């Protein structure tokens, strides 16, 4: 899956 | 080596209500496995227990998607994107555990959103607001392996106007954003810039 995640 | 993933501005502050802009989606290239994604959220910053964001992300191949997420819960995948569209992104947290996501194609007239609520496994604090391009990452099913997507080169340059954030109501200015690039191999990959209400990322 995607990880769009923390900075 | 990716060492900064994220590119673009944020605000630190406190009770951010609501962060939008409107993006204009470029042309990507660099394979069909290189991507980028542009977002507006709130948190993911200091505040590491919750995002709630929405955008949408280009590959190498000329495809593209739109998407919503509330991290750590519901995330998901939105609307139709192509080169040139202008795009109006904006997310609103009317409490810590409840907003709403939407995203709004301006040039084919479809929109969508999502409400959420309840929202448990994961707070926001509301104390970062932010317009991001980011090197998003792809992981496995069980989190033991994730990595950077390679990073697509994009043009033109990905422009969030009529950027707006408010907080208790009132507007906060651009001001005084905090500015980072993504950077990759010890080098800036994106040339991003504040101006007015406009935050501007040029692909490098």
């Amino acid at each position: 899956f995607k990880f769009x995640a923390l900075r | 080596t990716v060492e900064s993933n994220w590119g673009g501005a944020i605000l630190i502050g406190s009770d951010f209500d609501t962060v939008s802009a409107t993006a204009n989606v470029p042309s990507a290239s660099g394979g069909s496995s290189a991507a980028g994604t542009a977002w507006v959220g709130i948190d993911g910053d200091t505040c590491q227990t919750a995002i709630l964001q929405t955008g949408f992300d280009w590959y190498g191949d000329g495809t593209y998607d739109a998407w919503y997420e509330w991290y750590p819960e519901v995330s998901d995948d939105f609307i139709t994107i192509s080169e040139g569209d202008s795009i109006q992104m904006s997310v609103t947290a009317t409490s810590d555990t409840s907003g709403s996501a939407t995203l709004e194609n301006l040039t084919t007239g479809q929109k969508v959103s999502k409400s959420f609520s309840n929202e448990s496994s994961g707070s926001l604090c509301r104390t970062n607001a932010e317009f991001i391009i980011e090197d998003f990452e792809e992981c496995n099913s069980n989190g033991s392996d994730c990595e950077f997507v390679p990073f697509a080169s994009f043009s033109p340059a990905v422009e969030f106007t009529d950027c707006s954030v408010t907080s208790d109501g009132e507007s906060v200015s651009l001001d005084d954003a905090q500015i980072t690039q993504v950077i990759i191999n010890n080098q800036d990959v994106t040339d991003c810039s504040v101006s007015g209400t406009t935050v501007s990322c040029s692909y490098v």
